[PDB]
DNA sequence: GCATGCTCTACTGCTTCGATATCG
DNA sequence: AAGCAGTAGAGCA
DNA sequence: TGCTCTACTGCTTCGATATCG
DNA sequence: AAGCAGTAGAGCATGC
């Protein structure tokens, strides 16, 4: 289900003729958004909060590897719409998994061009600084640059 | 400013000529100097621009990097300027030459297409050239014969074609230069016909309503017992309201 | 439709004697077809640079097609005109190209039938866009290619009928196997020679159509009509100079800011004001203040009287002239009021006078509306559309003053000579073809970088006088017109 | 009783791009 | 930004 | 004072830059 | 201007 679809997304990146890669990316992200949400058990949820975040094959890596492109908007933008509700479908099992989210959203905002790819990816960062009004991590997000 | 040039026909009809301008678009000369508030001096602004190739986390570069690239087909092609300054069009000097003629006055009103009009007057100073030019326009007067004349201001300006209309008036006999289109600056496009249109034909009482509106809103009628025309509201003598 | 695109497939018959020299040492039809295809691409890569252009050779020895037939080799796919496509394709020029095509694909086979038209239909069907023109350019010389088997003839005319059904049309640009058009054969079953359009005639054009403003003309206060203000003579010029980085070969994406207020820092739109100086005293204002001091009216046309077509002298003009037409976003009937107004203004030769405010905040301007009745003919010589036309009119400091106090009379010994001279130089005007030297040589000079053949290519300019052909055509009356009455005599 | 769930179309805005005024 | 022809400041006689 | 190199100078042409439907 | 796309929000049917 998941990580098989993630390597299906990786082979969606690394293939040829980048229009079928666009169809596969859009349908795979909007199918992942369904195969994640049919959970009610703590087991796969506790697994997913580390399953969606890895370094060798991941959603951050997938966003940044297809970011120098004028082709792929309706897939990466769907990922960024989906992580704003990742922050609310789950609570604070993302507590150290958010500084790279800050830099992910700042990169995807300051490098891409379309406005529909800058509205959900700035809904997200505002939602994150809203939910983490707790003690730590406000020094760990670099405010003196983010201002 | 007195304009000296020289008109040619064929090999040698070298008429020393004076040109002057005429009606043109008027522009206001003063400009809005941007100052900063609460100081009332100008020097507190030092604008900058950086030619910042980011495309990533930001990299800000100095000047000495810039190739003026053009677009071709589906890509960008290089080679900025000294090469285009060499392999541009050589303009070989100014000219007020004559290309050809036409007895048929077939330069009509809806093709004039310039932003100025140039009164090419006459010679001065031993005006054998000017009496020759008045002979030329006194030959062009008798029939509807037009003159196609090629102009350049200087080496900088692109050369241009234009029409030289004759002007036979009371104390001055002049020629007036207007521009003309090159065959990139047209386009023709099919619009639907309104005579043989089976849907949008009007009624005669509607037509007479139009005619009553015209003859009640007319501004030009002949009077003063010699039946020369007097016009109400001559829309040429107004001062400009914008600078006022 | 407005965002519609057109499509063209080049189907090349390089089979039997077309690859031969026809035993003629004068011209070769393969190199002629590839020259014509290169001319089409090399014009439409700056003329109409968004259509779809494909190249397909048939009768070849190998095969390359997605239904996997035999003898049929598609080469490229439906896309833009590209420098890569022409630099790839020009490897088949001459006998060196004949041998390179021989070793690359080969030549000669029992060529296809209906199946190549099936390949064209499966090439057009893939494209997900709005095709508006569906044409096939066939480069062939034989004119009974299946003159020994009638089943293939019947199936080929059947498949061509089913290609005509869905909206595909072919125009075979005839190569010259007999030179003159003596093949008066029976190829009427498929179709719906002259090559000069494909050869020369379009080195610098464009294609476009917009409307530039949709305004409304109000007569009294309540009678409104809706007109689209088209533009018909537009002064095309050279495209903008894109900026580019040296090493990575990419655009630069500049940015711009404002600071150094005798402190440094960084500024905003609000901290700074607009200003002027007039001799000794200085004015300061806001940006809304300097944008609101030129504020008169609302966008549209305002009827301010009537006049017949006799006072306006064509000494008087200021700008180009637009063209107003009865559009369809007020009511079904504004066309009818415009048609009645058209008929009356034309037959009583009267012209409207209006004030005209172009968009949301511009000072008003006086225009004069002159009617125009259409002209078409038997063969549809649609030279004029029916509708009204703006002429602009000057105000005050447009008309300057000359020195102007000079009036000398000449002698009438020159008028007959000059009448003979202007009857010697008489040519009937033009319809087209007076193209632009600067833009033209810029086109050729940009060809000579990404195509990089030798040098700047041909650069003739059809706006120069030919004094050498003027002298003999005029004759030796230049001296008598120079000194019949008047010597300069130094 | 209003507390909820569900569905189709006009108001707002997006994006390209052609023109236009304007600065240098 | 980049020429351009009258208008003079002062070298040369 | 009489002549000319030259040191301006208002004065125009064009080329690039936001503004906007 | 030319076109697309979303969606906010008022209008169809059944609920502690």
């Amino acid at each position: 289900g998941v990580r098989c679809s993630l390597l299906r997304l990786q082979e969606t990146l690394s293939a040829a003729d980048r229009c079928g890669a666009a169809l596969a990316g859009h349908q795979l992200i909007r199918g992942l958004g369904q195969e994640c949400v049919l959970s009610s058990s703590p087991a796969v949820l506790a697994l997913q909060t580390s399953l969606v975040f890895s370094r060798d094959f991941g959603l951050l890596v997938f966003v940044r590897k297809s970011l120098n492109s004028i082709e792929f908007r309706e897939c990466r933008e769907e990922i960024l719409k989906f992580l704003c509700i990742f922050l609310e479908k789950m609570g604070q099992k993302i507590a150290p998994y958010s500084v790279e989210i800050k830099n992910t959203c700042t990169s995807v905002y300051t490098k891409d061009r379309a406005a529909k790819c800058k509205i959900p990816a700035l809904d997200l960062l505002i939602k994150l600084l809203q939910t983490f009004r707790s003690s730590r991590l406000m020094d760990e997000f670099k405010i003196g640059e983010l201002f | 400013i007195h304009w000296p040039c020289r008109l040619t026909i064929g090999s040698n009809l070298s008429i020393r000529i004076a040109a002057y301008k005429s009606i043109l678009q008027e522009r206001v000369k003063k400009t809005w100097t941007v100052v900063d508030a609460k100081t009332l001096k100008k020097e507190d602004i030092q604008k900058e621009t950086v030619y910042c190739l980011n495309d990533d986390d930001e990299t800000e570069v100095l000047k000495e990097d810039i190739i003026q690239g053009f677009r071709y087909g589906s890509d960008i092609v290089p080679f900025s300027k000294v090469d285009e300054e060499q392999m541009k069009y050589k303009s070989e000097g100014k000219c007020f030459s004559v290309l050809g003629f036409c007895k048929s006055s077939q330069v009509q009103r809806r093709f004039f297409m310039g932003n100025q009009v140039l009164k090419v007057f006459a010679a001065r100073d031993d005006e054998a050239a000017a009496v020759a030019l008045s002979s030329l326009i006194h030959a062009l007067d008798d029939l509807d014969m037009v003159a196609i004349v090629r102009y350049a201001y200087d080496k900088r300006a692109n050369p241009q074609v234009g029409v030289a209309f004759p002007h036979i008036k009371h104390n001055y006999e002049c020629l007036v230069y207007v521009q003309l289109p090159f065959m990139e600056d047209l386009r023709q496009y099919m619009f639907s016909s309104l005579k043989n249109s089976k849907k949008y034909a009007p009624t005669e009482a509607q037509l007479n309503a139009v005619d009553a509106l015209i003859d009640s809103m007319s501004l030009a009628k002949k009077d003063e017992k010699t039946d020369t025309l007097e016009d109400l509201f001559p829309t040429t003598k107004i001062p400009n309201p914008r600078f006022q | 439709k407005y965002s519609g695109r057109d499509s063209l497939i080049f189907l090349v018959d390089a089979s039997k004697a077309m690859f031969e020299s026809q035993s003629e040492d004068e011209l070769t039809p393969f190199d002629m077809s590839i020259q014509c295809i290169q001319s089409v691409y090399i014009s439409k890569i700056i003329s109409s640079d968004r259509d779809l252009l494909a190249v397909v050779f048939y009768g070849t020895e190998k095969d390359k097609n997605s239904v996997n037939f035999k003898n049929i080799y598609v080469l490229q796919e439906l896309d833009n005109p590209g420098a890569k496509r022409i630099l790839e394709l020009d490897q088949f020029k001459g006998q060196q190209g004949q041998k390179r095509f021989q070793d690359m694909m080969g030549h000669g086979s029992d060529y296809s039938l209906s199946e190549v038209l099936w390949v064209c239909a499966n090439l057009f069907s893939d494209v997900q866009f709005k095709m508006s023109h569906k044409r096939i350019m066939l480069f062939t010389n034989e004119d009974n290619p299946h003159g020994n088997d009638s089943a293939k003839a019947s199936r080929a005319r059947t498949k061509a009928g089913d290609l005509r059904d869905t909206g595909i049309f072919l125009d075979l640009m005839h190569l010259k196997k007999p030179g003159g058009f003596d093949i008066s054969l029976f190829y009427r079953d498929i179709i719906s020679s002259k090559l000069e359009d494909l050869l020369r005639k379009v080195r610098a054009k464009e294609t476009r159509k917009r409307a530039l403003s949709r305004l409304k003309l109000k007569l009294n206060k309540d009678i409104v009509i809706s007109v689209g203000i088209y533009n018909l003579v537009q002064k095309a010029l050279k495209p903008p100079p894109i900026k580019l980085y040296r090493e990575t070969n990419e655009p630069v994406k500049t940015k711009t800011r404002t600071f150094n207020t005798s402190t440094g820092g960084l500024l905003l739109p609000s901290d700074t004001k607009r200003s002027q100086i007039y001799g000794s005293r200085q004015i300061i204002l806001e940006k809304e203040e300097t944008e609101e001091l030129k504020r008169f009216d609302d966008p549209g046309l305002m009827l301010m009287g009537f006049k017949p077509l006799v006072l306006l002298k064509k000494h008087h003009y200021l700008r180009p002239s637009l063209f107003v037409y009865p559009e369809e976003s007020l009511v079904i009937g504004s066309s009818t009021l415009f048609s009645a107004l058209l008929i009356k203004c034309l037959e009583k030769e009267v012209a409207a006078l209006c004030r005209y405010t172009p968009r949301r905040n511009i000072p008003p301007y006086f225009v004069a509306l002159v009617p125009q009745e259409e002209e078409l003919d038997d063969q549809k010589i649609q030279v004029t559309p029916p509708g009204f036309q703006l002429v602009f009119l000057p105000f005050a400091d447009d008309k300057r003053k000359m020195p102007f106090t000079e009036k000398i009379m000449a002698t009438p010994e020159q008028v007959g000579k000059m009448k003979a001279i202007v009857e010697k130089l008489r040519f009937t005007y033009r319809s087209d073809s007076f193209e632009n030297p600067v833009l033209q040589q810029h086109f050729r000079n940009l060809e000579a970088l990404a195509l990089d053949l030798m040098e700047p290519e041909q650069a003739v300019d059809l706006t120069l006088p030919k004094v050498e052909a003027m002298n003999k055509r005029l004759g030796s009356l230049v001296d008598e017109f120079k000194e019949l009455v008047y010597p300069p005599d130094y």
